[PDB]
């Protein structure tokens, strides 16, 4: 229920990073995007090899045992309606999601 | 608010709260605000799946106000223990019904 | 010629953990005791009697002896003798008081809907039931701070009409309506030697009563198998 | 409610409040004849610590758990001078405790 809401800004070429706790645990770290239409979440990036298929090749993630953290970083931000990010950790997203922020691409 | 029974094995949560209504004399209003949240398609008993599917869900708030449970806690784990042939010798090998709550 | 010997009590042990044999003596003309003794069976001497009291306005002197005991020197199972003397009678006269239990179930009850319609005061009221011996005290606390004994009574226990052994009693504490309205702790402290530490508080407020409106919001899914 | 759970026999209490005379008396009706003097413990009346010459009493009847379910009366009268008839009535059930309405709600998604 923790609400860490984070404003960054991104264009085309701006890259914006999102900052999630790692708990070590290195079962699985995910972002989920959840999705207004369904009403649902919907995963963008995991510690699986999967990524969306629009979102090929422009998002990354970094892990960082020194200091516990979870990075995820978008190099490019093509004026999505840049919804709720829930950073996550575990199988069952639904469930496993931690922390959840909203910003704005646009400015 | 006034609900010290967030037991997560039930479910039960009923918090009590007090209508600081329209500002009238003490025409108030005690409300007991349940939410139950039924697994229902888990299993009989909670440690074993070999039991039948568990169908009826029996609720009393006065054990919940804290026993055989309905659901899994992120903090506790349950556990089990399985065999194999590979041949002749049977090994017990263990396994954890709860991944990312008591992974080694 | 009146003397009498009296024990402590519960309400001194817990309050002030002073436990002391009190022998008072009056109506005697020219003095009560000149001398006060405290003696018991193993003959075991006693500390000073002092705060003796002026003569009475009907032509008598009073006289008061002081017993300090340690606390198991009255649960231990023995006598106590008020050694107390005289001019008329030449011999010391002698009085000697000793000691002799279930649980008890404490109850808060809410105020009546009638008086809240009157908004005057609400009388709240705590019952003690089934205890046994009728040694219980009641005090009533606010937000942690206790009130003055001026504005609660508590009742001298009786014996059950159906269970002679148990007794049982209550304690009364009115409150103006309106902050009962807004609410306080409200808490019915009891001591009973019954208890495991002397102690069972029972609280009240607005907040709790007797419920009017519920609204349960039960739900149901498919894969809470953790709750 | 804690009393009803023991399943064995409640106490019903009368309570009187404000009678600046004392000596008030007080009696148990059931629906009809009176019942035993036994079945109901009467106190003494004590002056009130709120009102300076004003008076108080309280009065217990203990009956079985089960007379409850099947639904008695058990009504208290009391008699004081002070009253305009000398003498007044009250009564309570469990019909008395029940009336609320509920509020219920259900999803399944
Ligand atoms: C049905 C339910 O779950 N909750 C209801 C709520 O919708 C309604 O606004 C309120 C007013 O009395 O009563 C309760
Ligand atoms: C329960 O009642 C309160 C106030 O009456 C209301 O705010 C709340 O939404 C209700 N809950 C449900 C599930 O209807």
């Amino acid at each position: 229920r923790i609400l860490p809401e984070v404003k960054v800004e991104g264009e085309l070429g701006g890259s914006v990073t999102i900052k999630c706790p790692l708990p070590e645990m290195h079962v699985r770290i995910y972002l989920c995007r959840e999705m207004a239409g369904s009403g649902t979440c919907g995963t963008v990036v995991s510690t699986t090899n999967f990524i969306k298929a629009e979102y090929k090749g422009r998002v990354t993630l970094k892990q960082y045992p020194r200091k516990n953290l979870f990075l995820v970083e978008v190099t490019q931000l093509t004026e999505s309606d840049s919804g709720v990010y829930a950073c996550g950790a575990g199988m069952n997203t639904d469930r496993g999601k931690t922390q959840k922020v909203t910003l704005n691409v646009h400015s | 608010r006034i609900v010290l029974v967030d037991n997560k094995c039930k479910c039960a949560r009923i918090t009590s709260r007090i209508i600081r209504s329209s500002e009238d004399p003490n025409e108030d209003i005690v409300e007991r605000n349940i939410r139950i949240i039924v697994p229902l398609n888990n299993r009989e008993n909670i440690s074993d799946p070999t039991s039948p599917l568990r169908t009826r869900f029996v609720y009393h708030l006065s054990d919940l106000c804290k026993e055989t449970c309905y659901t899994y806690d992120r903090n506790k784990c349950y556990t089990a223990v399985v065999p194999l042939v590979y041949g002749g010798e049977t090994k017990m090998v263990e396994t954890a019904l709860t991944p990312d709550a008591c992974y080694p | 010629i009146r003397v009498f010997a009296i024990p402590p009590s519960f309400a001194s042990i817990f309050l002030t953990k002073s436990t002391k044999l009190t022998c008072l003596v009056t109506d005697l003309t020219t003095y009560d005791s000149v001398t006060i003794s405290w003696t018991r069976q193993n003959g075991e001497a006693v500390k000073t009697h002092t705060n003796i009291s002026e003569s009475h306005p009907n032509a008598t002197f009073s006289a008061v002896g002081e017993a300090s005991i340690c606390e198991d020197d009255w649960n231990s199972g023995e006598r106590f003798t008020c050694t107390v003397t005289h001019t008329d009678l030449p011999s010391p006269l002698k009085q000697t008081i000793s000691r002799p239990l279930h649980r008890p179930d404490v109850y808060l009850l809410p105020p009546a809907r009638e008086q809240l319609n009157l908004r005057e005061s609400a009388t709240i009221t705590c019952l003690v039931t089934g205890f046994s011996p009728a040694d219980v005290f009641v005090q009533w606390m606010q937000r942690g701070q206790p009130l003055s004994p001026e504005k609660y009574v508590t009742s001298a226990p009786m014996p059950e009409p159906q269970a002679p052994g148990r007794y049982f009693a209550h304690s009364i504490l009115t409150v103006s309506e309106e902050e009962w309205n807004t609410g306080e702790t409200y808490t019915c402290v009891v001591a009973h030697e019954a208890l495991p530490n002397r102690v069972t508080e029972r609280t009240v407020d607005k907040s709790t009563g007797k419920p009017t409106l519920y609204n349960v919001s039960l739900v149901m899914s498919d894969t809470a198998g953790t709750c």
